[PDB]
This record gives C-alpha cells, structure tokens and sequence, in this order.
C-alpha cells in the first residue's frame, strides 16, 4: 500500500526533472488508484482515488480538484476494456473542470493522450 | 469500476455455475448426481458462450459431452476423473477472460 | 427436466395474433425449437435456437426468449397454419423433452347444441350389454359437459366421450357420449336422461326416455 | 447500489467546489493536463507553498 | 434429397419382439445421429431411445430402458430398433429423427428432419364389427359400431348415396381392448318413413362387410 | 404445475450436512411445505411456509426460499433422520403436486459383491418356464449393472431385478437378477452367464454355468 | 387428540367399484377440508381429490376425473371417495390429508396431519405360492416363491432356528400379474452336506403352507 | 425521487402480474386458460402480500379463490363475471398503496 | 402552475410578519413539480425554486438550493417523510462545509398532501 | 439513469460554490421578505462579495 505510494514519489520526481520536451510521460497516478480502487469495495474505492486526486494537485502547478474530479470518474468508470474505459473517464474529468472553469483548452495533439494511456497500461498490468 | 461490473453482471453468474457444480462432481458418489451436475454445467457453458473466445468453449462444451456420456453409460469413477481435465480447461479460460476485461 | 406449454387449447380468426408461452423447469440457455404437427403427418421444424427462423416456412413465425421463458408468435394467421404446436428443448442428446401441445381452433360464433338421445336396439340386448347413446351436432366451443342421470343418480366411471374434428363448412364440433351397461343393470332402473351444459344453451337441457 | 451512485454526485461536486475556490487569479491560465508532480527533494516546501494558496482563498 | 422412412410397424402380440428400421436416404447415418420419438395416438410427442453410430455411444428413456436396444449399420445406411417385452402402453406411432454433431450450427438444428412414421399396435385379437341400429325419435338417426378391432373402418350411407349430414367419430378405445365408434346422420323427419336409410360398414383386416338397416 | 426435486438418492453419515433442491416450474409464492415419510408409515410436516418448522421436530431441520428455488437443509443427520423427504407446493387446493422424493442412506466404505448363479430347478422345468437367478450379496453403494448373457448374446426385456435395503448391521444391500425364459427356449441354447459392474470390482466378474 | 382413520380396502376386481371412508376425529370436517393422496408402491405421493363440506366445492386429478366421487357427511363427521372403474394402475395407499380455510394460519399449514392409510389392490384372482428349490468358503442356497398372490408370504428357514444371513427380498410385480419374491441365506461350504435346509412358506390369504427341503 | 422508486422495485412487478393477467381473463373463453391465468395471479397476490394493509389482500386472494373456484366447474362466463369484481378490489389497493408510499 | 408560485410568496410573508416552527412552503412546491416530471427536468427546477427563496432570504446564497435540491432527489407519505429527511441533510451539509425541524416538516405537509 | 446523477453533482457544485462565494448562525427557517427592495439589497451583495 505506502509502500508503492514512496516508490510513486520518486519515480514521478525522476520523470519530471528529465522528461523529453514534446513527449508524453506515463500517468502513474492513474495507474496507483486503479489499484487500490479495484479490489476494495466501491464505497471505500470511490473515497480512496478522491484523497489520492487531491494529494496529486496539492503535490502538482494546477488548481485544486483538476485531477481530482478526473481520478474519482476514473475510480467509478473502471481489464484491458475496463482501463481503457477508465482512461478515458480521466480526460473527461479534465474537460469537465476546463469546461466548468470555463477556461481555454491548450492544445493537445493526438499523441499526448495515446503516449500517456499507453506508458501508464505499461505500469498498471503487472499490478 | 462500472467497466468491470459490465462483464461481472453479464458472465459472473455463467462463470459461478460452472465452478459451483464442478465440485459437486468431485464430491458425488452415484451416477444420478454426476449426470445432474453435468447438466447445469453444460446449460450454462451454453449460455456463456452466447455472451477465439467463442471457439474456447467449444472445446469445453465438447468435454462436458465426453464427461456426460461417461456418466449416461453408469462408470461414475471415470466421469469424476473425466472431469479432472475440464477443470484445467475452465480455469484457462477464467484466466483469459479477466486479462480482456 | 420438464417443459410446459400453455395455452393447451387457443382460438383466434384468419388475420389474429396468436402468442403460445413455453416455460422450462430450469434454465436451457437458448436451446428450444418449435415443430408444427398437421393432423396425421410428422412434425415440421419452425424455430431454432428459440429465436431463428428456419429457412422455408414463412417469415411470420417468430420466437423470443426471457431467461427461461420462451414464446411462440405468428405476426397474423393464415388458414395454413391450422394445427398442433410443440415446444421442444434439446439440451443435450438424451435430455430431450417436448411440451404437451398446443392447438389452435378456428373461432366463430357461439351455436347451440341439439340434443338427442337413443335407446339401445333390441338386437344389441341379445348379446348381453345395453349402451344409449347421447348425442349433440353442430355446436361451439367445444366444452360441453354431459351428465347422465339414471333414476334421478349420477352415473359416473361408465361413460366414454368423442368428439369430432373442425368440420370443414361451418367450424362446428360434435359430441357423443356412451354410457355403457349391462343387461343385468340396465333392466334394474326404468328412467333414464342426460344433460348438457353449454353456454350456448340459457339452461341445462335434458333428453329422457323411459322403458 | 444506490449509497455508491450517489456517493459519486457527493464527491464530484466537493471536487469542483474546490476548483472555482482555488482558480489563479491571473486571467488567461494555461492549464497543464500533464500529470507531472514536483521534484522529491522541493516536496518539503511545494505542499506547504500550494496548501497556503488554496487555504488563502478558502475562507473568508 | 434427405428423407428418412421407416419400416416394420404392425399387430404384435403384447410380451412379443417387433424391429423397426430406419431406411436413411440422401446422407450418411456417420455424421448424424439418429433418434426414435413415438406419439401415442392423440397425445404428446415422446422421447424413446437414439445412436450416435459415429462414437457408438447409445441412451434411452427411463421408461424404455432395459427393452429397447437401437443399433445402426452404416454399410447398409439404416438404424435399427429392437423392440422387447412391448406392453400396452407401447402403441404409438415412432417417428426417426435426425441431428446434427456438436460443434457448430448443425447441433442447433434439432430434429430438422423427420420420417414419414410407422405404427406399431399390440394387439389381444382381432375381430370383426358388430353394428348395431339406432332407432330415430329434424330426425337423427345412425348405425353404432361396438367391439371392432383395429382401425379403420368406413361407414357409407346407402352405398355412399348420402353424404351430407354425415358424422362419424372418431373410435374411442373401450376397457376391453376394442374400439368403438359411431356414425350419425340428421334427415328431415318428413321423409323420416319414405325412404330406407341403409347403413353399411367396411372392416378391411377382418374382411368383415355388414349391412345394416336403420328403421323408426 | 409441477414440481422438480433433485437428488433423487443421496448418502450421508451421522453428523453430516445434507442439502435437498426443490425448483418449482413456476412461481408459487412461498407455498411449499417438505414431508418426511418413515418406510411403511404415514408421512410427517417439517416445513411449512418454505421458511417456518412445525413444532414439534427437531431444531435441525431448515428451509429456505431463493426465487422459485427452494432447499432444505439438515444441520446434522443423527440416526432417525434416514428417511424419504418429499417436496410439496400449495398454491391451490386444486394444485397440490408432490415432488419425486429423496431418500437418504447411511455411508461406509465400498465393498464388492460377491456373485452367485443358480440353475433352475428340475421341478420348475415340468411347469414349463425355467427361470435362472444371478445373486448378489453384500455389496455397496447400491449401484450394480447385472447383464445377461446366453449364447455370448445380450438378453434384455426379459429380466427383473429387486434389491433389498440396508442391513442394520453392515448397511450392504443384496441384488437379485432374475431371467424368465419358457422351457422351449431354455432348451435351445447351453450357455448362460450373468455378468456384475461394480466400483468394487476391478473387472467385470462373469459368473456361469452350461448345461 | 387429532387423528384420521380410513377403511374400505382390499382386494377389488378390475373395473369393479370400491367405498373409502376417512372417519376424523378430534375436530369438525366443516373447519377443515380433507384431502385424499394416493401413493403407488414403490412410488412418490400423488394427489387424488378434495372436498370442503363448508362450501360445498369438489376438485379431482386430472388422472382420474369422472370416475371417483368425494362425498362429505357432517352428520357422521367423515369423508367418503366413492372409486368407480378401477383399473390396474389405482393400485396405492391412500392417505386422508386434512388442510385449513383461507385466511389465516392453518392455511399456511397444509397437510398437517395425515391418516393411516389403506391399501386398495385390483386383482384377478389369487391363488398360493408355488415354491422351487435352488440347487447351490460360503456357499449361497434357496427357496424360490414365485406365481403367488397377494402380499404378503413369510419365508422361514428350519422353522426359524436359522435366522443368520437370510435374505428375503421384495417382491416384485411380474408381467403376468403376480408377485415373485427369492430368499437365500449363505452356509460354510464345510456344512452343506452335513445338515438338511428347509424351507417353510406360509400364504395367509390362500391358506398355503409348503414345506420344501433344498438339496445339492 | 429514490423513495418513490424504491417502492416501485418491490411491488410494483407484483402489480404488473395481477393486471396483465386480469386481461387475459376477460379475453379467453375456455376454462382451462381462466384456471391458468388465475394461478399464475394468485401466486402474485401472495408474492405481494409478503413484501391493514396486508389484511386488504386476505380479500383479494379471497376473492381469487372464488373466481378460481367457479373457473374449475367450467362455468367459464361466471368467472368472467366474477373476476370483475375482482378489479374494482385491486383498484382500491393500488390507491391505498400510492399513498402510504 | 403560476398561481401557486404567487400565492407562495405572499403567503410566505404573512407567516413571517406573525410568528415569534414554520411550513416550508418552498419544499412542497419544488416536489409537486419533481414529482410529475421526468428526473431531469425535476432535479433543475428544485434548485431555481431554492435559489428564488434563497434571494428573498436573509441568507447565504446557495444555502436553500441545496437543501431543495437533495430533497427533490431523495423523494408518498413514505417518501415526503425521506424527501423532508433529505432536506435536512443538505442544511447540515453547507453547515458543516462552511465551518459555521419537526414542526416545519409537519406544517409543510398539510400542504403538500393535498397538492 | 446516469444523467440525472451527473446533473445533480453539477447543480450540487453551484449551489456550494455560491455558498463559498456569499458568507454568525444561519437562519434554517424559510422565511421570505414581507411582500421588493429585498431582492435588489441581496443580488447587490452577491456581486459585490464576488468581486472582493
């Protein structure tokens, strides 16, 4: 449990400080509450990803709740199909907040979204 | 959470059935319970099947006719261990089903 | 396992919609087929799978399945499609049962029945049994329940009823009860009546003759 | 079934309750839908520099 | 073209043996197995017995197992039902069947096609009609056929001179073993005395020819 | 309606847990009621309501309701409990239909018959019908495939087999296959033979005897 | 204490016509329908016909309306089933049930309490045993009964002095209408020369005892 | 909105069963579906009854019993006309019933 | 439709001038229009109801549309005892996310019973 | 089904983000203004406390 959240830190420290400009990076938010929201029951598994929502923007340059609202849709939307599934909950959660806020949407290229689903399916299917 | 809910509310029960009816198999003693069990086992491997992987319970539904047949002729002890070689076959397919959904 | 079919007996004119309910003791996945059976000729396969049509017989005929609940309904009758239903299930080779059957009858309006009756012939009293004879022509539907009164007693376990087919010009049935006794018994008592009770009739009506 | 469908309106509003309390002051925001956190070492003071941001504009 | 036809039905004494074959024509019995439902006279369709000649494998009904033995011959392209100890409650009418092998579309076929059906009766004797009158009060008036066996016979008015009118029900299996039927005709009740109603009755197994007549 | 009641036999030691599955064809509320019927005695109420106990039996007796699927469970079999158990539904005064009935037999290890052939008697050949006894004694479980033989051909249609039940000391039944054959046919051929398929047995034994 | 008693049974020929009454007491038949079931030997139970002397209302089995008629009489506080044209398979025991009145309690009851029950056998005729001897370390040896008629026959082996090992199974019903039943018993082989077996039958409704002696 | 449907996925299936049936009736014109649909009907009225109020269907499956009852003579047209009555009694329930809710 | 809406406010300020327990006469006329109507349209005319007294109200605004809003939702004797219920619940919601009874209930219900 | 849920987490969001954006005990009893001047007194605060 604490233990992957430690090695989480670290690992998403490591990819920000070098990260290849252009390119995405592997969500490995996405692929902690999955994890924990998948065997524990739903009441507890839809709180869970919440309070790791809300840790990622507090430890993150975004407005409180961005990610929150999109691990939560994540959390309830979700195994291949169900991730798939579950990925594409985040991204609505985002353009909900963009939406809501009533913001402008930066532009995202095709390959961000695929880069990011996929590294993260790299790391969610061992666990 | 609601993806894996869709197949659990779709399959689970298809999937319960079978491993539920297969211990009565390894638990019955006659061949008027073997042939009983045999038959929820086959009626829900059809019924599964309606929900490659297609072509996986074709070989399944073959066993459970070779397990039935053993059971119809009065040999309880062979369709027990005529049996033993479904449960290697449902458990593949267990295991292949929860990696696709 | 067991399978049951209901209605066992249904009418409807050239033009109805006819819907015929086969329910399964326990669950049969989709294996369920519908047979047609003309009186006197073997059964003809309708529906597969219980929701496939099979290839040849009209497109009216339609199947669908609810768990374990099936049915069978013809979109709009044709005066081809006159004659016994069966629900079959075949599970596995050795596990097949079909249902008890379902009919279906033409529909008309309702017609009395005429009631007679017939004393025994004085020939037949020479071999040893007397049988009288009730008899009713032309009448709908085809429950007609016949009683037979022997010195004011209900007689029962020694009557046999047949009833004809759908008759080919006016769709009306017709019934005859025999009651069956012998000499000994039939010289005892000296009245003797039958009744019948349809709805086409007001009021019971009774044929008697005494001798 | 129905506690967990609606524990989900209940915490999805939380979630944006949070966001319109909690949005820079700046007009014109360029939003990062990248989920990249901060550098291990800076983690002593990024959640304490955030927190107070978010706090700042909570109450009243 | 697939057909099927069957052979062998007939009068058999009750505790006695009859074989019943199933002449297979347009396929080949190896890939598709053959199974016997009967249809007792005016009731459901039953299930009796089947062979899967392919695997050899072989079942039948709780209530016929222990009698019946069905085997099939693949060189000759039929399948045969041995028939032993038939009872009473084995008159009916046996229809063969044909299905098709797991897997693949041809197992949901089912009983897809069917044989024509031969009936198999047992039987104590049989002997001849004896028709008796029935002596008219519109005027119904027929001719009662009592203690017949077996089926059919045909009952024509006046040589078939008159044929409207006419019912005759179906026979009624009495206790005894023998059928029983039958046959009315209504007439205007004024030419009731002019004219004489003539019944005559037809029993081709027994050769049996009666004339009767029908008087007030 | 009807009514399906499965295991139709099942065996159990003292203490042990039993399960019984009742599914009636329809729905039917909560009316069904379980009998227990003692052999040779009028049966006894142990549920009422699919959900209640009689008073007046054991606490160990249960039943339950799941949809249209009934069960009833016994917590642990002490030696009075080895009876027939029968499922019944009540919808109706009209509707009563009884389930097939379970019975439930004490539990040991499996012994193999051993299997006797008697010829017939030369008293029995002078009223014209010869009739052969294949013996089994002592076996268990009660499940014994006797075939007959003569002539190395399968004889089937014309054999009867009774089967005693449990002995109160080592709880072994004992079969008794009986082939009637007229005197005209027991002259024909020299050889007969009843074979015995048992779980206790190895091989099928052939115990024989030509004359 | 509440109890139910039936009479009226025994032997009836085929088609002949039988009376059972159900005389209850403990209660009134007018607070409690009584309910008649029917178990064939060897067989599940199996519902029959009902009547409700407070309504006057009447309900038979499919298997058997128009031949039975259930009558009540308060007056004499018992249930009579009135059995016409009995045929070969109303052979049973006969239960007399008892069942409450909507609403309420004793409806959820059902059959609470049952009466003894009294067998109704169709026969023939009757006619005694016909004992043949079986010819035999364990060696098996017997006396079988066979063509006898009807129920029950008790087989003693040496006036009851050997009584270790006997087997007498069930009766069983043959094709030909009567019962059939072989008792054996198992001897060291060492002993079978030594003492004589014999085997005594006694048929109490014929009047039948046979004393047959076994040899090897 | 959650309280309301909630009563609705306990009875209100039970209510569809009584009123599809209370058609049948009136449209057939032979004892044997007039039994048939009344079984199937009482088997609901009971079914509803588990999940004063309860006392109002002690006159419902009353009143069954005597349609049914009626129906089992083979005077199909008195069934008909006694299973009239029958609908004004199942009305009431339902009104009854909207309120409590 | 309308005439309800304007008989309510007048009513409303009536009570208020002559009271020291009082019927929530917004709550009944929010349900009455979410009972009839499809889920959706129920859920968003509920919060205009409450935000219309939550304006006329010497109260933060937002305060009533929530608690209307949960009522509408959890909402007939069965249910209006939960609806009510629910109402409550979203009072000591804001309460408590801010940081900051019977009598109405059955006042209100003498008028949402015959509506 | 899923809609309607979705609606009320979007119209339960403005009714706490104007809570928030408007704040003593609060007053549970529905009380409205004696029957005008209430309506322009309270839209006024509402705009103002938005700005600050």
């Amino acid at each position: 449990a604490l233990v992957y959240l430690v090695l989480l830190l670290f690992l998403s420290g490591l990819l920000q400080a070098l990260l290849p400009e252009g390119w995405p990076a592997p969500d490995l938010f996405l692929v902690y509450a999955l994890w924990l929201a998948a065997s524990r029951p739903p009441l507890l598994g839809l709180a869970l990803a919440f309070l790791v929502g809300l840790l990622q923007d507090l430890l993150g340059f975004g407005l409180l709740g961005l990610h929150a609202v999109g691990l939560l849709l994540a959390a309830y939307a979700y195994a291949l199909a169900a991730f798939a599934l579950a990925f594409l909950g985040k991204w609505f959660g985002y353009f909900l907040v963009a939406y809501w806020l009533r913001l402008d949407l930066p532009a995202l290229f095709p390959w961000l979204p695929l880069g990011e689903g996929l590294l993260s399916l790299a790391f969610f299917w061992p666990l | 959470h609601a993806a894996v809910a869709a197949a659990e509310a779709t399959i689970k029960p298809a999937f319960e059935t079978l491993n539920d009816n297969l211990k009565v198999i390894e638990k019955a003693d006659n061949a008027a319970q073997v042939k009983d069990a045999l038959t929820k086992m086959r009626a829900a491997a059809l019924d599964a099947q309606k929900a490659d992987f297609r072509h996986g319970f074709d070989i399944l539904v073959g066993q459970i006719d070779d397990a039935l047949k053993l059971a119809n002729e009065g040999k309880v002890k062979e369709a027990q261990a005529a049996a033993e070689q479904l449960k290697t076959t449902l458990a593949e397919l267990q295991k292949r089903y929860w990696a696709r959904t | 396992i067991q399978m049951t079919q209901s209605p066992s007996s249904l009418s409807a004119s050239v033009g109805d919609r006819v819907t015929i309910t086969c329910r399964a003791s326990q669950s049969v996945s989709s294996a369920v087929a519908w047979y047609q059976q003309k009186p006197g000729k073997a059964p003809k396969l309708l529906i597969y799978s219980a929701s496939s049509l099979y290839s040849g017989v009209p497109s009216r005929f339609s199947g669908s399945r609810s768990g374990t609940d099936f049915t069978l309904t013809i979109s709009s009758l044709q005066p081809e499609d006159f004659a016994t239903y069966y629900c079959q299930q075949y599970l596995y080779y050795s596990l097949v049962t079909f249902g008890q059957g379902t009919k279906v009858e033409i529909k008309r309006t309702v017609a009395a029945p005429s009631v007679f009756i017939f004393p025994p012939s004085d020939e037949q009293l020479k071999s040893g049994t007397a049988s009288v004879v009730c008899l009713l022509n032309n009448f709908y539907p085809r429950e007609a329940k016949v009683q037979w009164k022997v010195d004011n007693a209900l007689q029962s376990g020694n009557s046999q009823e047949s009833v004809t087919e759908q008759d080919s010009k006016d769709s009306t049935y017709s019934l005859s009860s025999t009651l069956t006794l012998s000499k000994a018994d039939y010289e005892k008592h000296k009245v003797y009546a039958c009744e019948v009770t349809h709805q086409g009739l007001s009021s019971p009506v009774t044929k008697s003759f005494n001798r | 079934h129905l506690l967990p469908r609606f524990l989900l309106a209940l915490l999805l509003a939380l979630g944006l309750a949070l966001a319109a309390l909690t949005r820079p002051l700046a007009p014109g925001f360029a939003l990062s839908f990248s989920p990249l956190t901060a550098f291990p070492l800076h983690l002593g003071h990024r959640l304490g520099q955030n927190l107070r941001a978010a706090w700042s504009a909570l109450s009243a | 073209e697939v057909q099927l036809v069957e052979s062998g039905g007939g009068l058999v004494q009750p505790g006695g043996s009859l074989r019943l074959s199933c002449a297979a024509s347009g396929f080949n019995v190896v890939d598709f197995s053959l199974h016997w439902v009967r249809q007792a006279p005016g009731k459901g369709l039953e299930w009796v017995a089947y062979i899967s000649s392919s695997s050899g494998s072989t079942s039948y009904a709780d209530s016929v197992k222990g009698r019946f033995t069905i085997s099939a011959d693949t060189s000759k392209n039929t399948a045969y039902l041995q028939m032993n100890s038939l009872r009473a409650e084995d008159t009916a009418v046996y229809y063969c069947a044909r299905w098709g092998y797991w897997p693949g579309e041809p197992w949901w076929k089912a009983f897809d096609y069917w044989g024509q059906g031969t009936l198999v009766t047992v039987f104590n004797q049989i002997k001849g009609p004896s028709v008796f009158p029935l002596a008219p009060s519109t005027a119904a008036l027929g001719c009662l056929v009592k203690d017949y066996f077996p089926e059919p016979v045909t009952v024509s008015w006046n040589s078939g001179a008159l044929t409207s009118g006419v019912h005759t029900f179906p026979a009624v299996l009495q206790s005894s073993g023998l059928y029983s039927l039958s046959s009315v005709v209504t007439v205007p009740s004024s030419s009731l005395g002019t004219q004489t109603y003539i019944c005559n009755v037809n029993h081709k197994p027994s050769n049996t020819k009666v004339d009767k007549k029908v008087e007030p």
